[PDB]
C-alpha cells in the first residue's frame, strides 16, 4: 500500500514510532523496545520525522566522510549515534553478532511505500450534498480513493463513482486503474508554475448511489 | 298503492349503484394522486442532480 506524509506524521511516540526514507515507511517500535538506551535518542526525537537526510541514494547505508579527529572513514552522524553504529574508537561492549542494519532489513522493518506526491480530490455525495475535500498518492487506484473515502461514508462500497472525463461529461470510472489513467489529471504543478492558487479549482468525483437491499 | 313497489325497486338500484361508483371513483383518483406525487418527488431530485 502507500501511505501519506501527514499519515506517517500520526505515530510519533516511543510506542508506534515509523520513519519515511528512501521511499520506505518503516515501523521500527520493537527496535526502540529491545535498545533503550542513548543510543535510541536520535530516532526517537524524529519519530515520525523525514529520515531521506541521514542517508545516501548511492548505497543504503548513512553518509560517510573522513572524521576530522582520527581520520579514519566512519558514519557522517551529526544528530547522535542511531541503533547499529559503531563507536569511534575500540570498545569492549558493541557486538557484531547481529545480521543486518536496519536500513538494510526491509522485509522485517518495511510496511508500506511513502508516497512521492499527493494531491487534493474533491468528493461530492450527489444525493445527499455533502462536499468534502481530502488527500490521497497521485498514483494511487481507485480502489484504495475509495478505501480513504470509507471514513466518509461507511457504504461507500454501494455508491458508484463519475468523473468529469473528456468535451468533458461524467463518465464512469474503473476501479484498478489510478487517477492519472482515468482520466483525471494533475496540474498543480502549472498552478504553481503560473501563480495560480493550489486551492482554486479542485478536481471532483460524484459519487452517486446505487440502489441496494 | 300499485306503483309503491316500482318505485321502491328504481329507488334502491339508483341509490346502491350511484354509491357504489363514487366510493370506487374517489378510491382510485386518492392512490394515482398518491403515485403522482411519487413521482413528482423524483423528478425534482433529477433535475437538481442535473443542475449539480
Amino acid at each position: 500500500r502507500y501511505y501519506t506524509p501527514y499519515e506517517v506524521a500520526m505515530h510519533n511516540t516511543p510506542d508506534d514510532c515509523w520513519v519515511s526514507f528512501l521511499g520506505g515507511v518503516y515501523n521500527l517500535t520493537d527496535l526502540i523496545k529491545a535498545n533503550q538506551g542513548a543510543l535510541a535518542a536520535p530516532l526517537i526525537a524524529a519519530a515520525g520525522q523525514d529520515l531521506t537526510h541521514w542517508f545516501d541514494p548511492t548505497t543504503k547505508d548513512p553518509k560517510r566522510h573522513i572524521c576530522p579527529a582520527t581520520h579514519i572513514e566512519r558514519f557522517y552522524t551529526p544528530m547522535g549515534r542511531f541503533i547499529h553504529v559503531p563507536p569511534p574508537e575500540p570498545m569492549c561492549n558493541w557486538d557484531t553478532s547481529f545480521g543486518l542494519p536496519w536500513w538494510r532489513d526491509a522485509k522485517k522493518y518495511q510496511i508500506g511505500l511513502l508516497s512521492a506526491r499527493t494531491r487534493v480530490i474533491r468528493v461530492r455525495n450527489v444525493l445527499t450534498d455533502q462536499e468534502d475535500q481530502i488527500e490521497v498518492p497521485c498514483e494511487e487506484k481507485l480502489v484504495e480513493i475509495r478505501e480513504r473515502y470509507l471514513e466518509l461514508n461507511a457504504h461507500a462500497k454501494s455508491y458508484t463513482w463519475k468523473a468529469l472525463v473528456r468535451t468533458h461529461v461524467f463518465q464512469e470510472l474503473d476501479l484498478n486503474l489510478t487517477l492519472e489513467e482515468n482520466g483525471v489529471p494533475d496540474e498543480t504543478p502549472v498552478f504553481e508554475d503560473h501563480h495560480v492558487p493550489t486551492d482554486y479549482f479542485i478536481p471532483v468525483l460524484h459519487v452517486y448511489w446505487n440502489d441496494d437491499l | 298503492f300499485e306503483v309503491e313497489p316500482i318505485l321502491e325497486v328504481l329507488v334502491g338500484k339508483v341509490l346502491e349503484q350511484g354509491l357504489m361508483e363514487v366510493l370506487e371513483e374517489e378510491e382510485l383518483a386518492a392512490m394515482r394522486a398518491h403515485q403522482e406525487h411519487f413521482e413528482q418527488i423524483r423528478n425534482a431530485e433529477l433535475v437538481a442532480t442535473q443542475r449539480m
